[PDB]
């Protein structure tokens, strides 16, 4: 049984999640 | 190819068969000689006429019709008249006696010895028939003689063939007008002997044909000539799909499916909107929205029925001339949005639409206008209870007194037929009604 | 939890087929979980299902009739009843859910993905003809991760078979649970 | 080499295949007769995508027309480009359908499938390698469905390795013309969803609406609407037959588009279509293209995924472009609409760029989208079924043809499956 | 009878020139279930057990008004002088007028 | 150019509209009735 | 780049849009067709801040126009410039407002809000970087007031970072044409105060008084009145689109003008107006331009700022000047009346020096002031409000729309609070 490596936080993780989050900003601005 | 047969029974019929073919030669450009002018379309009888004629190397178009009558008068008249050289002498079948307003006289006393010739001529045309989609059978209900005869010959052809269409036209009993006290009898007899083999029967009331003929035709002394041009225009409209092309095309089998929901009932009603004179039209406009509204005005139906008290089950709209699907669908949407019209909760859609580029024609001496848009509306609705209700109450009272029984029993029938007819119509009332129940 | 929670409530007990569970200890199950049944109805129940297989209460038929079994149709989409009656008719193995404890244990897969398996049956060229081979039956069950022990195979074989091989209609299986 | 044979069914298929073939012929610049005018060597070379050679420089289209009523085909023959099609691929029936799906599906097709299979496989052998076929047809319009059901049914196992692309017209939500069209529709869509890979759904109401919004001409014909749809046809088919830094294979597109086997329904797009004054009132640049194309109203299939959320989007542009403007536009629209796309998958957008435009306009495009905007179409049709089969109205004919309500019930169950399947994944 | 979608400017009394509103339309329905079993026989005769709207329909004092301020008792009378006419409150195109207004003090 | 919206159809005076019968079945096969046919209302074919 | 999107609402904006756009166009020297002629290199450079550039030197005005009465639209269409506007932007309706605030705020706009927001979003995306928008309307007129009240409330949450400047004509202190006008005004200002950052007050009476005092020309036109107000608007926008050692930004101006968020109304002012002979009897110099700018007669918004005391001022000087002379001019007036200036802040003037003049006069200027001179308008409108509401007359239409007076309560209360806070600060 090989243990899957703890997905290394090469930074990113929730940080890159918030990064892409703060570009995904225009939600409604073309069709309401 | 795309072709059908034409059948006319009775003095009641050869009338308007004459009218119809009188028209049908004009728009296609035939001279009453029967040979085409210096221009060239003659041959084995295959050009647009071919759906109604076979102008073989003989050189003459021949209508694909049979005129069967019990009485020599009218057939002799039309033989001596104008169009005999077109006409084919013996398919003008004539008899020696009249059914004398007796359904059983027409069904037993005479029917046996002439149906043989009828069917023989039918088959000797059917052999050359190729497409033979269906028939145009013309008869009546308050028939002087044609009623029982048509019923029995229809039985013969319905049992010999059962894989095609049959179209039925009969002037409906005038509500409060009678030319026969035996009219309720012979009508209901035809009804219960034909309810189970026919395909599509459409009605009309010549009282109302008159009533529009002085509402907007603007004559206080019309004639049968005027009534017959109107109805001939109707038949021309229904056959225009065969005769010409367009964006989209529809057929009789589509009619028989789409209009009637169920067996038994197959009795919708017709209407024609732009019935208008040249003098009236001179300074007014014609177009899709108002012609639709006019064709759905409650008093422009030529049979005494109320949209308001009725409820719709089907509508088919047949447009001829120069139109566009845009305003077509716009008008139909307005129709759906209207409130006075009350469709039953059954039909989500309710409208079979067909279009042809070709504007109808006129006839010299004719009294229609020079119109550019034509619509034929065929509707099935619950508004027709009153007709058969009137018929049954009249019949039940005068059968309770049971006169003219002596006539029928003496000629050799009995009352059991009457009993069956009564229970049939008693069924049909609630048949119309619980389907409306929703 | 009328299905899976009660399934585990049944699993808590350990006694044989005929000795399903004592009526007093099933009343103890009631006090562990008060039930949507009425008091007089439960008073009936504790003997109406001790009628069969000893004075023990029959969760055996109780659970499966209440949730799993349905020997009728549904006007409001039981999702198929695709009209088929071949193997439920002969049915050498009369419905005996204790002898059919497999069905007591295989429900979740079907109750969530009958429709993919509903599809899968006809996907093997069934042509709407009804029955289809026992071998294909078994292999497609193993295909979609429905493991099934040989004793369970024999149970359901007797249930949906009397005479010979036959080909057991798919809806003729489905109406059991679905 | 690989090529496409065309299947044209029903009186809508007649319509659109006629205008469509003349469109393609004029696209490659062939006279209505068949004697070629040499202008563009690349378009001369790529003829073999569709055309089989005839001696002395004349070029047949490898298409098969089929219907029942002869007069429709007679009119098509009389049309401006009739002479281009062959007596060989002209075959039809001796009766009319009456738009009776039962009659077409079992009665009449049974005795013409032999000849139609014969002719299509003859053309297949005449050719060398095939990707698949495309059929043009209706689903509520009777005859086309009544034949195409069996057509696809057989061709499915005749070639389990090819691509069965189909274009069908869809009933109008406001007025469906033929009353039995819903019944015909469900009967078709069962086998359609079971068999096909891809399906294109369009309706004529939206075409009306685009006509009034940009054509402004108030007096079009069904032929003009066919012109639009056949232009979209050609637009998607462009890449195979032309050089460019982009992929062409219908498979290369489908594998990107469809995530799960049950998804087979797709939803078109068109590029700046120019009104009377907009010719000189539009600034023709890629940003405003991107906008006008991916406008919600600019869509024309059924109804706006405005309610729902986009799953996959593909766009093929045609003309002299650069990559970076479309790149920045893709990122702009991606940020512009994140909710309408699913965190399920980012970068659900695929593009392609082919160099040669159509003739006369500078840069154009064609859009295709798969989103959660189709639920309501068959939702609609499903309420019609629940309402009219509530009383077996108009069903005696089908009973007489020999059918049973079974056949309808399995279809309704399948369609419910699809509806729930959408809603579940998209949420 | 149900409404269309999105393209909601080209289908209105704006083009009917209607001045009596058409019908309450909608785009609002959940996924219906049921195989739609059959309760008719050959004609539209429902089977007796299953119910229908059993022929509930089978087949001038009114004036749109805002109460605003007209003498209180007259307003109370006007309420009835508007209603108590189900014949012109029920059906046959609905035949339904509205009300607005404020009480007195 | 034949781009969409470039066809302003010949929607001017069109009195005749009759359609020929360009195809038939005949005996027991199907083929094209003798080639020489008018077009729409008397049109002339290609060459 | 930072640009503007221009909005016209109501049957006043109907004219002001025409006059203002023709002012900009003939200032930039483009023919009534739109084909550009190179005259002023620099204005050609900066044209992008207002116009978009089509192909071939054609220039659309990014103006969006809304109305319910299409006849005035017909007039604007017919005018000598109307052909310059795009049909892509003419959003309107089918009926009129009936000059009812309740109707124009709830019923008729409910079905045009969609399209108006769609056009504005299209243009907002099309453009690059926005400072904000300018809205021409009239609080005294119904239709524009209703549409404006709705649209500004929406755009506040749409784009919460920008400058939503509004210009309007407050009704006459002597006769208001419209009789329910005070209701219209109160309900309009109730949302005006919350939403707008800046609003200009103008009065047609004061325009008439200007015509009497300086124009002397007897027979004017409403077009000429619009000419004067267009001069004012052009003046306030002069700074952005040209070079110069001055701070153009409207936000420059806003933070420099407004001490607190409850102060948004401002009073226009224009520079030398000459009579028929004063052109050649008036030696044109800085001290006399300044003196005429600071007149009890030049000022034309509502009434003399004599009653109250000034709070702040901003002046823009357009032409060839030096800065020192304006410096000692403000010194002179500062010492001249240091008593009328507030003691909260010293030296309350912002001066800006635009270089390129208006064509026709060497030097020019413009004035925008904020003083304790609004009490008159709002007090008077308050008494008229209370008087006509002391028997709730004309309330029947509003209640018939569905409107109750509970809202009027907080409306009138808010105007009372604004006046009271004015008093509290200035005294
Ligand atoms: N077809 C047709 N019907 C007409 C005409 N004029 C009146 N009618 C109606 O058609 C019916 C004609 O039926 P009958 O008079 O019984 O004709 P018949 O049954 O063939 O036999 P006869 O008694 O000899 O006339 C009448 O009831 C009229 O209401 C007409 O010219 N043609
Ligand atoms: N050429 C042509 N086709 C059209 C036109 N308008 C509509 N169509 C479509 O053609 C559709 C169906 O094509 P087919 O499959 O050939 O029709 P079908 O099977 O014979 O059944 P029907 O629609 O009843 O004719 C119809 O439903 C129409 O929607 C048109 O104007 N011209
Ligand atoms: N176009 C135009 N507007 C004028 C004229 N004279 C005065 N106005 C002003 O235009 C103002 C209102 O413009 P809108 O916002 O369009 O008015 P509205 O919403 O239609 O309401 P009403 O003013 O009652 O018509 C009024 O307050 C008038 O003072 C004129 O001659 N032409």
């Amino acid at each position: 049984e090989p243990p899957q490596h703890p997905r290394y936080t090469s930074l990113f993780r929730a940080t890159i999640k918030n990064d892409m989050k703060k570009f995904k900003t225009a939600m409604k601005t073309m069709g309401p | 190819m795309r072709e059908c047969i034409s059948i006319h029974v009775g003095q009641a019929g050869v009338q308007i068969g004459n009218a119809c073919w009188e028209l049908y030669c004009l728009e296609h450009g035939i001279q009453p000689d029967g040979q085409m002018p210096s221009d060239k379309t003659i041959g084995g009888g295959d050009d647009s006429f071919n759906t109604f004629f076979s102008e073989t190397g003989a050189g003459k178009h021949v209508p694909r019709a049979v005129f069967v009558d019990l009485e020599p008068t009218v057939v002799d008249e039309v033989r001596t008249g104008t169009y005999r050289q077109l006409f084919h002498p013996e398919q003008l079948i004539t008899g020696k006696e009249d059914a004398a307003n007796n359904y059983a006289r027409g069904h037993y006393t005479i029917g046996k010895e002439i149906v043989d010739l009828v069917l023989d001529r039918i088959r000797k045309l059917a052999d050359l028939c190729t497409g033979l989609q269906g028939f145009l059978i013309f008869h009546s209900f308050g028939g002087g003689t044609g009623s029982g005869f048509a019923s029995l010959l229809m039985e013969r052809l319905s049992v010999d063939y059962g894989k095609k269409s049959k179209l039925e036209f009969a002037i409906y009993p005038a509500p409060q007008v009678s030319t026969a006290v035996v009219e309720p009898y012979n009508s209901i007899l035809t009804t219960h002997t034909t309810l189970e083999h026919s395909d599509c029967a459409f009605m009309v009331d010549n009282e109302a044909i008159y009533d529009i003929c002085r509402r907007n035709l603007d004559i206080e002394r019309p004639t049968y000539t005027n009534l017959n041009r109107l109805i001939g225009q109707i038949v021309s409209s229904i056959t225009a799909s065969l005769r010409f092309d367009g964006a989209l095309n529809v057929d009789l089998t589509e009619f028989q499916t789409n209009l009637v929901p169920y067996p038994r009932i197959h009795f919708p009603l017709a209407t024609y909107a732009p019935v208008i004179s040249a003098e009236k039209a001179y300074h007014e406009q014609l177009s899709v929205a108002e012609i639709t509204n006019a064709c759905f005005e409650p008093a422009n139906q030529m049979v005494k029925c109320d949209p308001r008290h009725g409820k719709y089950m089907a509508c088919c709209m047949l447009y001829r001339g120069d139109v566009v699907p845009k305003d077509v669908n716009a008008a139909i949407a307005t129709i759906k949005t209207k409130r006075t019209i009350q469709f039953v909760d059954w039909c989500p859609t309710g409208f079979k639409v067909g279009i042809n580029y070709q504007p109808p024609t006129v006839v010299p001496g004719g009294d229609l206008a020079k119109v550019q848009r034509a619509v034929c509306m065929l509707s099935n609705t619950t508004a027709i209870a009153e007709a058969w209700a009137r018929l049954d109450h009249k019949f039940d009272l005068m059968y309770a007194k049971r006169a003219f029984v002596h006539w029928y029993v003496g000629e050799g029938m009995e009352e059991g037929e009457f009993s069956e007819a009564r229970e049939d119509l008693a069924a049909l009332e609630k048949d119309y009604e619980e389907v409306g129940v929703d | 939890g009328c299905w899976r929670e009660l399934l585990r409530e049944c699993k808590e007990k350990d006694t044989d087929k005929q000795g399903t569970i004592s009526a007093a200890e099933f009343l103890a199950l009631v006090e562990k979980f008060k039930l949507d049944i009425s008091r007089e109805e439960s008073q009936q129940l504790i003997v109406k299902y001790d009628l069969k297989n000893n004075g023990k209460f029959a969760y055996c038929d109780f659970i499966q009739s209440c949730v799993l079994l349905l020997k009728a149709k549904e006007t409001s989409l039981m999702r198929r009843m695709r009209i088929q009656n071949a193997d439920k008719m002969k049915e050498a193995g009369m419905e005996t859910p204790s002898f059919y404890s497999a069905l007591l244990r295989i429900q979740p897969k079907i109750v969530h993905c009958w429709r993919p398996m509903r599809r899968s049956f006809k996907t093997y060229d069934k042509n709407g003809t009804g029955l289809l081979s026992v071998a294909d039956f078994r292999k497609v069950l193993r295909q979609y991760s429905i493991n099934l022990s040989e004793e369970e195979f024999f149970h359901v074989l007797e249930y949906y078979d009397k005479s010979l091989s036959s080909k057991i209609s798919y809806n003729d299986f489905l109406r059991a649970f679905l | 080499m690989r090529e496409i044979v065309h299947l044209q069914a029903g009186q809508c298929g007649n319509q659109i295949g006629a205008k469509f073939w003349e469109v393609i012929s004029d696209e490659h610049g062939i006279d209505p007769t068949g004697t070629y005018h040499g202008d563009s060597d690349l378009q001369l070379e790529r003829i073999n995508v569709y055309y089989n050679e005839a001696t002395g420089g004349k070029y047949v289209p490898r298409a098969v027309l089929v219907d029942l009523e002869p007069g429709t085909m007679d009119s098509v023959r009389s049309g401006p480009f009739g002479q281009i099609f062959r007596p060989d691929n002209f075959v039809f029936g001796q009766s009319g359908a009456g738009n009776n799906w039962a009659k077409g599906h079992y009665t009449e097709g049974a005795e013409l499938v032999d000849s139609v299979l014969d002719v299509v496989r003859k053309e297949a052998e005449s050719c060398d390698c095939l990707q698949g076929f495309q059929l043009t047809h209706s689903l509520g319009g009777g005859t086309g469905s009544g034949m195409g059901t069996l057509l696809i049914s057989k061709i499915r196992e005749e070639y389990p390795d090819r691509i069965m692309n189909t274009f069908s017209v869809v009933p109008s939500p406001k007025v469906s013309d033929t009353v039995v069209e819903p019944y015909n529709a469900t009967l078709s869509v069962h086998q359609l969803v079971e068999n096909t890979d891809e399906t294109y759904c369009i309706d004529n109401e939206a075409l009306y609406d685009i006509c009034f919004r940009t054509l402004k001409l108030t007096t079009p014909t069904y032929g003009d609407l066919n012109h639009l749809v056949s232009a979209t046809m050609s637009g998607v088919t462009t890449c195979l037959r032309f050089p460019g830094q982009l992929n062409a294979d219908l498979r290369k597109l489908a594998v990107n588009m469809v995530p799960f086997p049950r998804l087979h329904f797709f939803m078109p797009g068109f590029a700046p279509l120019t009104s009377r004054g907009s010719q000189q009132y539009r600034a023709l640049t890629v940003p405003e293209l991107t906008q006008q194309m991916f406008d919600a109203k600019n869509m024309m299939a059924a109804c706006d995924p405005r309610h729902g959320r986009y799953l996959t989007v593909a766009a093929v542009f045609r003309g002299r472009m650069s990559m970076k403007e479309v790149d920045e536009q893709m990122l702009n629209v991606q940020n512009k609409n994140s909710s309408y796309f699913v965190e399920w998958i980012p970068n659900n957008v695929k593009t392609a760029v082919c160099d040669i435009p159509p003739r006369g306009l500078k840069m154009s495009a064609t859009f295709i989208g798969n989103s959660t905007a189709i639920q309501e179409l068959f939702k609609r049709i499903s309420e019609q079924f629940t309402a009219m089969f509530r009383r077996k109205a108009f069903l005696h004919w089908y009973t007489g043809e020999g059918m049973d309500e079974m056949e309808f019930t399995e279809a309704e169950s399948n369609m419910n499956d699809l509806v729930s399947e959408y809603q579940q994944y998209q949420d | 009878n149900y409404s269309a979608n999105q393209y909601e400017k080209a289908y209105l009394p704006t083009y009917l020139q209607n001045w009596s509103p058409a019908r309450p339309t909608k785009e609002k329905i959940a996924a219906h279930e049921g195989y739609t079993q059959i309760i008719a026989n050959d004609r539209g005769h429902l089977l007796p057990s299953v119910p229908r709207s059993k022929a509930s329909p089978w087949g001038i004092p009114p004036a749109k008004v805002t109460l605003t301020a007209r003498t209180t008792t007259a307003a109370d009378n006007l309420t009835k002088w508007i209603h108590k006419n189900p014949d012109l409150l029920n059906a046959c195109n609905g035949l339904r007028p509205e009300i607005s207004g404020k009480p007195f003090d | 150019p034949f781009l969409p919206g470039n066809s302003f159809n010949r929607n001017i005076g069109k009195e005749r509209f009759h359609k020929s019968q360009h195809w038939g079945f005949c005996n027991n096969v199907r083929m094209l009735v003798s080639e020489n046919k008018p077009g729409v209302g008397g049109d002339l074919l290609y060459g």
